[PDB]
């Protein structure tokens, strides 16, 4: 229940919630092949008194290293109205996710004139150069580059 | 600066150690006020530094501004990617790409 | 400011008048034509790219607005004017490898 | 011979700035002790700022409530701003309340009063609603240290509260003159000048106060070698 | 300056140091800058070169921990760049390893 | 670098006979765990866990260190291989 | 989520005195490849020397 | 936020490290960047100060029966190291007379009451026979360090001065490196090295460095 606890009850994410790598978006069940399961895989089975279940998690996680805020989700279904989509598809579902991006270590920054580097370090405020009336830097771009 | 010679505060002692240096390099006229002097660097886009890891100026006038500077669309975040293993190709049984 | 008006994504004023409503999601104006145009607000749209192109409103209730101002921000406008970036305090120096 | 404690004047002004002089202080030790002050007093010295929101009828940061001008990602930045001093002392943590309508400008004032909780800056502009425009938030201010940025403290009182980025210190500013000094046989010392700009959580004062103590608390460190 | 017979310089009459430490804690004091060339007295031969040349040395001495060695492979009376550096880690490579 | 890699590339012909007996020395101790080893528990390579110093896993930094030492032997056609193979198998069961 | 902290931890124990290869754009000599012990950091991008 | 350990490691009387991990972040820079001032500036001990020698006018003269010239002893007298037992005591001067084939060595110098040389075989100059040596060297306790053309200090004509290295601390160096402590990730650690002369001791050195700092502190008190 922990893994599901961001899904309505048809299988998408609730608008308005934080999914990160791992994290399913949408629920989707798919039925086992001719490897439905084999005497290694009954047998583990007939121990736990659980048996063979016949659909399979298919599920659509997130990918490494992305996530975010689902912002919305659109089901379009056939069936419904409006709708019909290529032959032997029941149903797609899109789910868009947002990220608020803050600058970072590996970014890459640039001026109009060609000069363009990537952000190396980011000194807190008490390292950074400053002028005699205590006002600090935002940038060091380094004169080599000149 | 005159903002500051009248709030209180006159010259500081390490713009002038800066200023020593100034002269030697040859951006500043020897033999002028501090405010004439540090005039001169300002007009040269430069002004004095303090690291702020010491307090102690930089041993030089720097030149200080205000630059537009964009965020381009190459960001790590959609750049870092490894594998330990994963899917592979149908004939090669080498790994995708 | 030119650049901001062809590239079609700043939101401008069809003809002289005022503003009757404003608000996150749409901006209505009244015309000295009797006019209720009601422009809406493509808020929080996602581009080929996936950057977020996003309208934000420029105007308040009764802003007497003549023809050409401007009444929304694209994206990377600010006022009208292209803003690709940002103006930063910068100072150029080695910085110890950095 | 070695010069003796110097004068400790004090140059207040308003809630926000001070003025701080030391004279006279032998040579180099205007930074030796202006320096590292102004380093602690960046970094380390405690202070205010929001931390969560739950804006009724929202759920996520990009979101947009009708008849207000403004979109929540401008909220959320217009509510960084807010400085809140607490007067308790063991106060960790409160929560303001808003609800307006109609066509009016909520500013920082219009946020409920509490006991124990002063907004130093009450014109602070948040929102521009027009008529039917409704607002109920629920802000909540933490007391805390430094930069701690909202992917990182997560803290959501109701469920559909976004989390903001909190600059808790309340130093806007620090700087430090050293000036040529006197003490009549001796030339070339220094006379210290301590500047400090505030937003008035903490005040110009007690940030040089609580400044000096962690200094001073640091170098207790050295006691027990091994 | 030519002065009496040999040529010489200012600095190099006004300070005079017996060990590569104290010209630093001039340097240290404002008393002189590295860039100014000064005597110092620096593994017997008495020299004429700069704090910061001296300090150099002292650099190479201290990383491959032979003073000695150290002392043959710089070419101190020179200011360091591009080729003398590269002439100098080819040095240190064949007979320091 | 290395530490002491000059003297490693002393002992051997050819850089890469070092290598090669470098590289068998460490899995003869991996395999093994160690207990053929031919250090002295105070030259034992010590990693720092967070807990506290622990022998070093890295059978290579062993191998080079104990290449060091002398206590070991290397050249060409000097055992049959399967009267090793279990001459230490036997001195040091895995 | 389910990532604690002793995970870290872990790894550090792992790649203790082992390194790894790092390759730039063209590869045109030898050393477009060179080794390197690497040392753990947080954020995305490498560390080169 | 753990007690930060602080771990020394000394040879002798003349050198020691000492570091201290860890530290927020920022303050490993915060902490001993001061100490370096003070260590440098504000550490009593004391130095050669002034020099008389028998039949020499000025310091850019050769002694007769001497090798060294005058400058080369003034250096090793540069040198010398002593210190001064008795808390009240603030000023010396050192006498020292000989001649014919001898080599003089801190040893020589006439002792003085409380007044311990601490290098006695550094060598101050050799004569050949026929070669005298007979010298006044005056000696203060201070700090930091004083050109000798602007202390000036003349017991009598023909008196030369010679640059006052107070500092019983020769060179600071830190170094503050990147640490971390379990999960956060940005603490300093300060290794800091500190070289005597060995009239006072690094350690030594450092704890009177804290202790001006601390002092320091306390000069915001009593405002106006
Ligand atoms: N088609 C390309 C384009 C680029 N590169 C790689 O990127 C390098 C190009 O960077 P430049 O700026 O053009 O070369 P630099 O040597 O870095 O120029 P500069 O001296 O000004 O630093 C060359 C090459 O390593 C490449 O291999 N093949």
């Amino acid at each position: 229940e922990a893994a599901l606890r961001d899904l309505d009850e048809e299988g998408v994410v609730r608008i308005g919630a934080e999914v990160k790598p791992g994290d399913i978006l949408v629920g989707r069940t798919s039925f086992k092949g001719e490897s439905e399961p084999t005497p290694e895989e009954r047998l583990l089975r007939s121990i736990f008194g659980e048996k063979a279940r016949d659909v399979k998690d298919t599920s659509l996680r997130v990918p490494p290293g992305e996530g975010g805020i689902v912002v919305r989700t659109v089901r379009l279904r056939r069936g419904d109205p409006g709708v019909e989509l290529k032959p032997g598809v029941r149903e797609v579902v899109r789910v868009y996710v947002a990220q608020k991006r803050k600058l970072q270590v590996g970014d890459k920054l640039a001026n109009r004139h060609g000069n363009k580097g990537v952000v190396a370090k980011i000194l807190p405020v008490e390292d950074m150069p400053h002028l005699p009336d205590g006002t600090p830097v935002d940038v060091i771009l380094n004169p080599l580059g000149v | 600066f005159g903002k500051r010679k009248g709030e209180g505060f006159g010259v500081d002692k390490r713009e002038v150690e800066v200023l020593r240096r100034a002269e030697k390099l040859g951006l500043v006229t020897p033999g002028k006020t501090p405010e004439e002097q540090l005039k001169e660097l300002f007009l040269q886009g430069k002004v004095v530094l303090y690291d702020g890891r010491t307090g102690e100026p930089i041993e030089g006038p720097i030149v200080v501004g205000q630059m537009f500077i964009m965020k381009l669309y190459h960001m790590v975040e959609d750049k870092m990617h490894a594998r330990s293993t994963g899917p592979y190709s149908l004939i090669t049984q080498q790994p995708l790409g | 400011e030119r650049v901001v008006r062809d590239s079609l994504a700043a939101l401008y004023a069809e003809e002289d008048g005022e503003v009757a409503k404003v608000d996150g999601n749409r901006i209505v104006v009244r015309y000295e034509d009797g006019r209720l145009v009601e422009y809406p607000l493509r808020r929080f749209y996602r581009s080929n790219q996936g950057t977020a192109l996003d309208q934000r409103p420029r105007v308040v209730v009764g802003q007497r607005v003549r023809k050409g101002d401007l009444l929304a921000d694209g994206p990377a406008s600010e006022n009208g004017f292209l803003a690709l970036g940002q103006n930063v305090l910068v100072a150029i120096m080695p910085f110890d490898g950095y | 011979s070695k010069l003796k404690a110097p004068v400790f004047t004090v140059r207040t002004q308003g809630r926000e700035y001070g003025e701080f002089v030391l004279e006279p202080l032998e040579r180099g030790f205007g930074v030796t002790l202006g320096n590292p002050l102004r380093r602690i007093l960046l970094s380390s010295i405690p202070g205010t700022a929001v931390t969560s929101v739950y804006i009724e009828d929202v759920l996520h940061e990009f979101s947009t409530i009708p008849g207000v001008k403004e979109d929540v990602v401008e909220i959320i930045l217009n509510l960084k701003e807010l400085v809140v001093r607490f007067l308790n002392p063991s106060l960790q943590t409160v929560t303001l309340l808003l609800k307006a309508e109609g066509p009016k400008e909520v500013k920082a004032r219009d946020f409920l009063p509490v006991a124990d909780v002063e907004i130093m800056n009450p014109d602070l502009h948040i929102a521009t609603l027009e008529e039917g425009g409704r607002l109920n938030m629920e802000v909540r201010v933490d007391r805390g240290v430094g930069y701690v940025p909202a992917e990182k403290h997560g803290i959501k009182d109701r469920i559909n509260a976004i989390p903001v980025d909190a600059v808790f210190s309340p130093v806007r500013r620090v700087a430090f003159q050293v000036e040529d000094t006197r003490l009549g046989q001796r030339t070339d010392l220094d006379k210290l000048t301590l500047r400090i700009w505030t937003d008035g959580s903490v005040t110009p004062l007690e940030a040089l106060n609580q400044a000096v103590e962690i200094l001073r608390e640091h170098l207790t460190y050295f006691s027990n070698p091994q | 300056i030519k002065v009496a017979g040999r040529e010489t310089s200012v600095g190099r009459l006004k300070y005079v140091f017996a060990n590569p430490d104290e010209a630093l804690l001039a340097v240290a004091h404002g008393i002189v800058d590295l860039q100014d060339v000064v005597t110092v007295r620096y593994m017997g031969k008495r020299l004429e070169t700069s704090p910061g040349r001296i300090l150099f040395a002292r650099i190479v001495a201290e990383a491959v921990e032979d003073e000695k060695v150290a002392w043959e492979l710089i070419q101190l009376d020179v200011p360091q760049e591009k080729n003398s550096l590269k002439d100098l880690v080819y040095q240190a490579f064949l007979r320091l390893g | 670098a290395e530490p002491g890699i000059d003297k490693l590339f002393g002992m051997v012909d050819s850089k890469y006979r070092l290598t090669v007996v470098v590289a068998k020395r460490a899995q003869q101790l991996l395999r093994h765990g160690f207990k053929n080893t031919v250090l002295e528990p105070e030259e034992r390579p010590k990693m720092q866990t967070l807990e506290g110093l622990f022998d070093d896993p890295n059978a290579v930094t062993w191998a080079m260190k104990e290449l060091l030492t002398g206590r070991l032997v290397f050249g060409e056609n000097l055992v049959p291989e399967d009267r090793l193979q279990k001459e230490m198998e036997r001195l040091y069961p895995v | 989520r389910d990532i604690k902290d002793e995970v870290w931890d872990a790894l550090e124990e792992v790649i203790h005195g082992k390194v790894v290869l790092l390759n730039r754009a063209p590869t045109l000599h030898r050393l477009g490849i060179q080794a390197f012990q690497p040392v753990l950091v947080e954020g995305q991008s490498i560390q080169l020397h």
